[PDB]
């Protein structure tokens, strides 16, 4: 009954890992759209900078 | 006169320190030896009178001479005294080392540690109970803060030693 | 001796020169000689101690 | 907090504790959210990573899920003559299942105020960010 | 008196003295620190002020006399 | 009767000995942090605690006055012919 | 050109935010198609421009100078961590933006907006600070 | 590399052997063909990479590489150019490559 | 689990270097001052590396 | 790493052990040393000792201190890559994989050859 | 709780990459006039260096 | 000011040691040197890929 | 077994979003390493270097400004 | 005239200067070595404890000087050097030793950027002074002439063969996370949760480290009164054998400090212990 | 008083010299090749820092 | 000096002088790291002295022969015309003011500058560029033990 609890308890464990790096993936995706919000313009590369 | 305003207090203070830090050698022959052990743990605490055991005589302060001590041990004895750092002192602890006591006839037997060695204190039981070598390292570490002044000035006009 | 006495003017002069280039004929902006520049607080970038 | 307020630090010279102007941002980020309540195209703009109704409802489940773990853990691995440490077994499970859920509404409350964040003029924007209810003044003062 | 009450007795006479010492490590001399703070400050005349001023010297100390912005 | 509980009483014996531990390290730290508050203002942070940026815009100043100004007021008679002068910034 | 670093940044927040012509420009002269930098003499003259742009933006309305004084005092004792102090240098910006409507900002102030600021960056470390 | 592996060839070589010299027990006989040609290897190993290290150093220092065709075309150009004219330093190089190989 | 047998014990043999005592033995005294000899023991002690080889415990220093 | 404070404060310690030594001279006046004959000798447990120079160590645990000189090498070349781990790719994490492995493989064949112990 | 715990390190770890997202961009705003100020002073000083190497060596 | 708290726990350093003073035996040399060196570098080695593992799993 | 569940799970990973996809098999150097790694790289042409932005045109993200 | 007698006062007008800073180092090595001091008495009492009785009671009034008293006794003690021996070295190694173990108050971190220098390879400089006073006693063990001093010496020199291992392992592990050798940058991670919740699995090993790095009672090899009547003062008293304790004694303070900084949360308080109440992030 | 470059160039030479000089004992051979890869480690540093090469560093 | 303890102990200060100069010369970590390794060598090698030559007394030598038949013409040869420095000056040779690199800075890379440590060039060299050459000398460790191992049996 122990190992079988204990095997239980490993897995889930898992389980909660795997949804901590997703609720971080999100709360990456949440300050990138925050901070994106008054940087949306690009200044393209001039000319005399060649290839 | 005036060296003395600076050597008569701080005296003390070397005699003091030499008394709250008495660390006897850890040496013990026969059964004083056993009481003398059981006069060192927690229900006689020599450690509350700064009394803690060293066990190289390089380190130590007091020579406690408890057990018997035979022809073949004297010039042991005589050497671990003579390799004993300065100032020390000497107590003899039960009847073989005071006297010959229940060896004193014997063929192989030294009749008393002080032939060998100087003794400062004689504790006599066989052996001496704990109360009385608790007694006799008090009474010796009392006298021992008392030797470095003793009265052997004399007071000139001013009230000055010399 | 002569040349001891020689010897003790030529250091001398080394040592007064030395300091004499450091006190004067040098910008002093930044604490280098104590008790001799001024330990004040400085509002602008370029002040002289 | 473990880690502060998302777009500055918190205390990290000088601490201020100023409940006055914290209950102005609120309101003023309140009397904000009602007013646009009713426009479909504000309502519709609205995004989040998670929903609002899955928030409450993980909310409600961890501490029963915890506590019912709890239980059965007392039930079948501690001795059912003794009281103390088993309640404070269902204690210590009822209180990370309510760390599960807390997790889940901060979480939420992140997202809600740091993706919507062009959608805030720029008043309130400035508020938010400098946690400084002076900015807003007109937001919370009327 | 419970016997509780004379231990934290004297655990509040060990601790209060000991944290006000963490507190200020520079002990009698924080006073020195505050007039240093305060003479750090730049007036009126350590900064070039733009010319087409909304707010006078003079009305900004009014402002600043009447909020009791303490500075 | 009154009395303090007996496991309390025991272990009330060393409470002093903590007590002036905390005395001398108390006064230790409070040296160590005094004395080296005393030459800058503030307690200054470490140099490699800073970013890269960071790094450049806390030394730009002691730059400018300690090898712009000399350099850009260097005459040929203004150094010293003891030849101790003062070192490179980069030392080869 | 003989202000201090700290002072500079604080300013250049502002300036940045108004110059920004002579920034393209000087960035714009300035490009390379390597890490490594180009001759500084090849951009001398749009250097001089950003510097002229930042003279008039250094001049301050006198009800900026307590917000400039405490991003000051702030720069000061965190060692220039433009993050840990970015508070109150906004605060100074917006008053540069517009001066005349900073008044009834500082009008808004709470029992505790009101009180000299002292920063002691040792007792009080913030949350997670990576450069402390 | 290699010369550690035949460093590890030349150690386990067989020491005792078994034979029908029956007079030499009970007394000590001394070999030590053993401890020569551990020592002697040891040492050549030794001088041979301390020297081609130092090489390595300069030729860095002269050219930036040690790849063959960058070393080749840097001194080739170098000959034509007359820019680098210090002979002793290239002399130097070669001698002591060259007599690390020869140890 | 391999055999270290050889690594263990050391044989002498006639005339044999190898097989000698390569090392001067460290021979102590276990006297009668020392802590864990009790009182009145000496014993002659013959340490290699820490290794007791050889015993001569000298008693008579308590026979009285 | 340090600085130029390092070397004045070494000879502020130096001062300190000044002040030691003083103390040290000065408790001089309190005692006497009387000369005897074998107080000066070497103490061994009481009895007289029969070497002086020559007490030698059988050293028979060399292998470990071989060994540590190499594992030494090892975790010093090993530190670059946990100091920069977060810029890692494929190459990075595949040689200190590889690299940590060589350790575990050759600390195993010096178990299997029984060479951690002590030997006569 | 090792797993745990590295997982929480790695999040204090994105959030100070955020914090240096931020100030990385108030430092790019503050960087130009700090380049113009250096440039302008190290060609002040490659001029004086130049005239003084022209008058030496003409 | 933070060394205070400091203080704190370095006394609880001090008190451990002296209780494993008072309470431990003593190992002998050969024996804590075959555990280190054939039980113990194995799981710091192990600990260390682990740690490797979860952060690469993590980030 | 913690390599191989390690790598099942990167390799699992490709489900998510590009920032968000294992840096085991996607790469997050610095600028220097970038640069010089993929400088003449015709296998991943990314175009010209942006220096005040230290990107390549090509990468996302390059080159982002305040408006 | 003043003018031209200034550049004589360039050089000596910074004469009391350096001064002062000895004097400060002077009171900080003061301090630190009263703080030893009591930590010595403190041992006493807590193994009273352990052995119900009460310690030192008398010297002072209840035992509050006894610290004072041993030092005092030592210093008066008179040393002797034996024949046989080199008196330079049986008079340098001891004076070496105390040079080293006071410096271990440099490598100390008491709050953010405090120390009195700003060193950043902290591990690095521990390693290199837990090495130096390795040598030191070692070369005490060799030159005493004692069988039993060398034979600790020999000891000596296992645990620090062990100890380089088992720490480097450790310093290893530990790298992994603050990446840097700085104090200050384990409490910047360690501020939301201890280190000790990813090292649980290895919290044995972490107190095996700590007891080995500190010579105590499974590791206590070296100075053992069993096998050896004492470790490496077998022929070294007065202040000599002072001197090396005073080392020792400073060690513990100074590597307990290590431990609490680099795995228990330096000096930020248990936060963990309401872990289940915290809220990540305050924004209105 | 002597340049960087040539004097650890007759540094690393000169270990060699007295190595080549002392007595033939092994361990004093030993040590005196340890000195030798000591010097060329300090050569390496020091034109490594020199030409800004990061290889001789490794 | 012929004494084995000297010898090691003046082996050891050059260490701690090259160390030095290291410092000087402004690379410091390398100064951290050669010192540690190098004083567990050391150390080891006191031990190694305690097991081969525990007293101090050696070969008796006497090395003016050799000095005066071989070595002293010979250094002078060497000193006389050895000499591989082309081009570098002394700091003193021309005056500090007329240099100026040391005062650039460059803000822009300041600010896309991502690096905490001083450990990069090591990193970029051993697990970039040379790790060939890290694969070679981990494996050259691993045949060394192999060879240690069977060289003591
Ligand atoms: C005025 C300052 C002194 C006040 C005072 O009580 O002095 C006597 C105080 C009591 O010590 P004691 O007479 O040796 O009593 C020892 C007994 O074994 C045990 O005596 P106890 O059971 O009464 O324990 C007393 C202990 C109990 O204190 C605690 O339990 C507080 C926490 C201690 C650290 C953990 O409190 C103190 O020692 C006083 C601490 C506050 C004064 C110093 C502040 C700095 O003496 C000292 O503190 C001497 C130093
Ligand atoms: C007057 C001295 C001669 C003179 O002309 O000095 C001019 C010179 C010019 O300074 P100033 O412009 O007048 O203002 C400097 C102030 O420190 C104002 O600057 P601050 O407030 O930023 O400085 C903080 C304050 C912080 O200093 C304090 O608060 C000192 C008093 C509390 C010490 C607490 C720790 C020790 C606890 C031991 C427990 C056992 O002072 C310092 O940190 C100066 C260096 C202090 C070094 C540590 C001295 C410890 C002595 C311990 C003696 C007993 C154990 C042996 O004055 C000083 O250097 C002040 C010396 C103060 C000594 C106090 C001794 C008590
Ligand atoms: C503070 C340090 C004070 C040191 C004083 C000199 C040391 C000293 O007393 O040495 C005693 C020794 C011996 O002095 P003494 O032999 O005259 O005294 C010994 C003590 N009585 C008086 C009991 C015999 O003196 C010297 O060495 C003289 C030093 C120069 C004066
Ligand atoms: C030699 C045995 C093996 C050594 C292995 C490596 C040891 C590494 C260092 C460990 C510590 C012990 C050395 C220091 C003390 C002895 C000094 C010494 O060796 O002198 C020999 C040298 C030479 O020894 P000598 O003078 O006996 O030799 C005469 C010449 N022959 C060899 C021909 C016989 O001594 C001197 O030159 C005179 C004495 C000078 C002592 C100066 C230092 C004294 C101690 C001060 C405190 C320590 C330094 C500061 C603190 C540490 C750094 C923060
Ligand atoms: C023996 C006595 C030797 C005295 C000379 C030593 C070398 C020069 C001084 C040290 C040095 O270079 O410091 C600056 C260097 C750092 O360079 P720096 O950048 O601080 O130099 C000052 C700045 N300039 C060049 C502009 C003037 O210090 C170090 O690298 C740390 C040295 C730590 C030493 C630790 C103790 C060693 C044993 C004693
Ligand atoms: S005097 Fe008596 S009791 Fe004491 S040791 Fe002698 S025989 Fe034993």
């Amino acid at each position: 009954k122990d190992t079988i609890m204990m095997i239980l308890f490993i897995i889930g464990g898992f389980t909660y890992c795997y949804h901590m790096r997703e609720t971080r993936f999100q709360l990456d995706d949440d300050f990138n759209e925050y901070v994106n919000t008054n940087k949306q313009t690009f200044r393209p590369i001039p000319d005399h900078v060649k290839l | 006169m005036r060296v003395d305003y600076i050597v008569t207090p701080i005296n003390a203070v070397v005699s003091w320190a030499r008394q709250g830090s008495f660390w006897p050698l850890t040496f013990g022959l026969a059964c004083c030896a056993v009481e003398m052990m059981h006069a060192t743990v927690s229900r006689y605490d020599f450690d509350r009178f700064g009394v803690i055991f060293r066990a190289t005589p390089r380190q130590a302060d007091l020579i406690l001479v408890a057990g018997t001590l035979t022809n073949k041990m004297a010039p042991g004895l005589r050497r671990l005294y003579e390799q004993t750092l300065d100032p020390k002192w000497v107590l003899s602890m039960g009847s073989c080392a005071n006297g010959g006591g229940y060896y004193h006839y014997s063929y192989s037997v030294v009749r008393g540690c002080n032939r060998i060695i100087p003794v400062d204190i004689y504790v006599p039981g066989c052996p001496p109970t704990a109360e009385a070598l608790m007694f006799g390292v008090l009474q010796l570490q009392k006298s021992l803060y008392r030797q470095i002044n003793e009265g052997e000035k004399k007071y000139n006009k001013k009230d000055l030693t010399y | 001796g002569p040349l001891n006495i020689v010897f003790a003017g030529v250091a001398f002069l080394m040592f007064y020169e030395n300091n004499y280039k450091k006190l004067y004929l040098n910008p002093r902006y930044s604490y280098t000689m104590p008790y001799l520049q001024s330990a004040k607080i400085t509002k602008n970038l370029y002040e002289k101690l | 907090t473990n880690f502060g307020s998302p777009f500055r630090n918190t205390d990290s010279g000088i601490v201020i504790r100023d409940p006055e102007n914290e209950k102005r941002l609120k309101l003023a980020f309140q009397n904000f959210w009602k007013s646009k309540q009713e426009d479909k195209e504000f309502q519709a703009q609205i995004k989040t990573a998670v929903s609002k109704d899955t928030v409450n409802f993980m909310f409600y489940a961890s501490p029963l899920f915890g506590a019912l773990l709890g239980k059965t853990y007392i039930d079948m691995f501690c001795n059912p003559r003794y009281f103390y440490f088993r309640a404070f077994t269902l204690s210590m499970f009822a209180l990370a299942g309510y760390c599960v859920g807390n997790g889940f509404r901060n979480r939420y409350e992140h997202s809600l105020y740091t993706r919507n964040y062009h959608l805030f003029p720029k008043d309130l924007q400035d508020a938010l960010v400098n946690g400084d209810a002076r900015y807003c003044i007109s937001w919370w003062k009327q | 008196l419970p016997w509780f009450v004379r231990w934290g007795t004297d655990v509040a006479l060990f601790f209060i003295p000991a944290y006000t010492f963490a507190n200020y490590p520079t002990t009698f001399f924080v006073f020195a620190a505050e007039k240093r703070r305060q003479r750090r400050r730049k007036d009126f005349s350590d900064v070039k002020l733009r010319d087409d001023a909304a707010f006078s010297v003079d009305q900004v100390k009014q402002l600043q006399t009447k909020l009791h912005l303490k500075q | 009767n009154t009395a303090y509980p007996t496991p309390l009483k025991t272990i009330l014996k060393t409470t002093p000995a903590f007590v002036v531990y905390f005395v001398f390290g108390l006064g230790f730290s409070t040296v160590i942090y005094d004395v080296v508050y005393h030459p800058k203002d503030r307690i200054e942070r470490f140099y490699f605690r800073s970013s890269k940026f960071e790094r450049l815009s806390r030394k730009r100043d002691e730059k400018l006055r300690h090898y712009f100004k000399p350099a850009i007021e260097w005459q040929p008679w203004y150094n010293t012919s003891t030849n101790n002068n003062t070192r490179p910034l980069l030392r080869y | 050109m003989n202000t201090k670093s700290f002072e500079v940044l604080i300013h250049s927040q502002y300036a940045f935010d108004v110059c920004r012509e002579q920034v393209y420009n000087f960035e714009d002269c300035r490009q390379t198609d390597t890490p490594l930098p180009k001759d500084p003499i090849h951009c001398k003259a749009q250097a001089k421009e950003v510097l002229s742009c930042y003279k008039e933006a250094e001049k301050m309305d006198p009800i900026c100078l307590s917000s400039f004084n405490d991003s000051r005092e702030c720069m000061f004792k965190s060692d220039g961590n433009l993050y840990n102090c970015k508070t109150w240098i906004n605060q100074y910006v917006t008053c540069q933006k517009n001066p005349a409507a900073f008044a009834e900002f500082l009008e808004a102030s709470t029992a505790e907006q009101l009180k000299s600021k002292k920063f002691d960056f040792v007792k009080n470390r913030g949350h997670s600070d990576k450069y402390l | 590399l290699v010369s550690c592996a035949i460093f590890y060839k030349f150690i386990v070589s067989k020491i005792s052997f078994k034979n029908s010299n029956y007079k030499d027990n009970y007394f000590s006989i001394f070999s030590k063909n053993y401890l020569n040609v551990l020592f002697y290897q040891y040492w050549s190993s030794f001088f041979s990479s301390v020297m081609i290290g130092f090489c390595i150093i300069y030729l860095f220092s002269l050219t930036g590489s040690t790849e063959w065709s960058i070393i080749n075309f840097i001194v080739a150009s170098n000959n034509q150019i007359n820019y680098y004219t210090n002979n002793i330093t290239l002399l130097f190089i070669c001698l002591t490559l060259i007599i690390g190989f020869i140890i | 689990m391999n055999r270290s047998i050889f690594q263990l014990w050391k044989p002498e043999s006639p005339r044999s270097n190898v097989n000698s005592k390569q090392i001067k033995t460290m021979n102590v005294n276990f006297g009668p001052q020392h802590p864990a000899a009790h009182g009145v023991l000496r014993l002659i002690l013959q340490l290699n590396g820490e290794i007791a080889e050889r015993f001569d415990p000298h008693i008579g220093l308590l026979h009285r | 790493m340090g600085d130029a404070v390092v070397i004045h404060l070494i000879q502020n310690v130096l001062i300190f052990g000044i002040i030691f030594w003083l103390l040290t001279w000065g408790a001089e006046y309190f005692y006497t040393v009387k000369q005897q004959l074998t107080k000066k000798q070497f103490y061994e447990c009481g009895f007289k000792s029969i070497s002086e120079l020559n007490i030698q160590i059988n050293f028979n645990f060399f292998m470990l201190a071989v060994f540590l000189i190499l594992y030494d090498v090892e975790f010093t070349f090993l530190f670059p890559v946990l100091f920069n781990f977060s810029m890692f790719s494929t190459t990075e994490l595949f040689l200190a994989f590889f690299f940590i492995f060589l350790i575990l493989v050759s600390l195993l064949y010096d178990w299997l050859n029984n060479v951690l112990s002590w030997s006569a | 709780l090792q797993m745990w715990g590295v997982g929480k390190i790695i999040e204090i770890k994105k959030f100070m990459k955020r914090r240096d997202i931020e100030l990385k961009g108030l430092q790019r705003k503050a960087a130009p006039f700090m380049q113009s100020m250096n440039d302008v002073r190290h060609l002040a000083l490659r001029e004086r260096n130049d005239m003084l190497y022209n008058e030496l060596l003409s | 000011m933070p060394y205070f708290v400091l203080l704190f726990k370095i006394l609880i350093f001090c008190v451990v040691a002296i209780a494993t003073r008072g309470t431990l035996p003593r190992y002998r040399f050969d024996q804590f040197t075959q555990l280190n060196w054939k039980h113990f570098i194995y799981i710091w080695l192990g600990f260390l890929v682990f740690n490797l593992c979860f952060v690469t799993f993590f980030i | 077994f913690c390599l191989l569940f390690v790598l099942a799970d990167a390799w699992g990973r490709e489900k998510y979003a590009q920032p968000y996809k294992s840096q085991i098999l996607h790469g997050r150097q610095p600028f220097g390493h970038t640069f010089v790694q993929n400088y003449r790289n015709q296998a991943t042409d990314l175009g010209r270097w942006n220096h005040n932005f230290a990107c390549y045109e090509k990468q996302p993200g390059c080159g982002r400004d305040f408006d | 005239m003043g003018f031209w007698i200034a550049p004589l006062f360039v050089n000596i007008l910074s004469l009391p200067l350096y001064l002062v800073m000895l004097v400060y180092n002077i009171v900080c090595m003061l301090l630190i070595t009263l703080v030893i001091a009591s930590i010595t008495l403190i041992e006493r009492k807590v193994l009273s404890l352990v052995q119900r009785r009460v310690g030192p009671h008398y010297v002072g009034y209840r035992g509050r000087l006894q610290y004072i008293a041993d030092a005092l006794k030592l210093f008066i003690k008179g040393i002797v050097v034996p024949e046989g021996s080199n008196k330079f070295w049986f008079v340098a190694i001891p004076s070496a030793a105390g040079a080293i173990c006071y410096t271990f108050w440099i490598n100390s971190m008491w709050g953010p950027s405090v120390s009195i220098f700003d060193l950043e390879y902290n591990l690095v400089y521990a390693t290199i002074l837990s090495i130096l006073f390795s040598f030191c006693i070692m070369l005490t063990g060799y030159f005493s002439k004692s069988k039993y001093a060398f034979m600790a010496s020999i000891r000596c020199a296992i645990l620090m063969l062990n100890i380089e291992i088992f720490l480097g392992l450790l310093v290893i592990n530990l790298i992994f996370i603050s990446e840097s050798f700085c104090f200050s940058v384990f409490v910047i991670y360690q501020e939301i949760i201890w280190l000790i919740f990813i090292f649980f699995g290895v919290s044995g090993l972490i107190f095996i480290t700590f007891l080995l790095e500190t010579n105590r009672a499974p590791f206590d090899l070296a100075e053992a009164e069993s096998e050896l009547v004492t470790g490496y003062s077998v022929e070294y008293g007065g202040f000599y054998f002072a001197l090396y304790y005073l080392g020792e004694y400073f060690h513990l303070f100074f590597f307990s400090m290590v431990i609490s900084i680099v795995l228990f949360g330096g000096w930020e308080l248990p936060n963990f212990l309401y872990l289940f109440l915290l809220n990540d992030f305050n924004i209105l | 008083m002597l340049t960087w470059i040539s004097f650890w160039s007759l540094i690393f030479w000169l270990i060699l010299i007295i190595l080549v000089l002392k007595p033939k004992n092994f361990i004093s051979i030993l040590f005196m090749s340890e000195l030798t890869w000591l010097a060329l480690y300090c050569l390496s540093l020091l034109f490594g820092a020199i030409y800004c090469d990061i290889t001789l560093l490794s | 000096n012929n004494n084995l303890y000297y010898i090691l102990l003046y082996i050891f200060l050059e260490i701690v002088f090259f160390g030095l100069f290291l410092c000087l010369y402004q690379l410091e970590l390398f100064t951290g790291f050669l010192w540690v390794a190098e004083f567990a060598i050391v150390f080891i090698a006191v031990v190694l002295l305690f097991y081969l030559n525990i007293d101090g007394l050696h070969l008796k030598y006497n090395h003016n022969i050799n000095n005066v038949l071989y070595y002293t013409p010979s250094l002078v040869l060497f000193l006389i015309f050895f000499n591989i420095d082309y081009f570098s000056e002394l700091e003193l040779f021309l005056p500090l003011e007329l240099s100026f690199i040391d005062i650039y800075d460059d803000y822009y890379e300041g600010f896309n500058n991502s690096i905490m440590n001083d450990f990069t060039p090591l990193t970029l060299s051993y697990y970039s560029i040379n790790s060939a050459e890290f694969i070679i000398i981990g494996l050259l460790l691993l045949l060394g033990s192999v060879a240690c191992v069977n060289l003591y049996k």
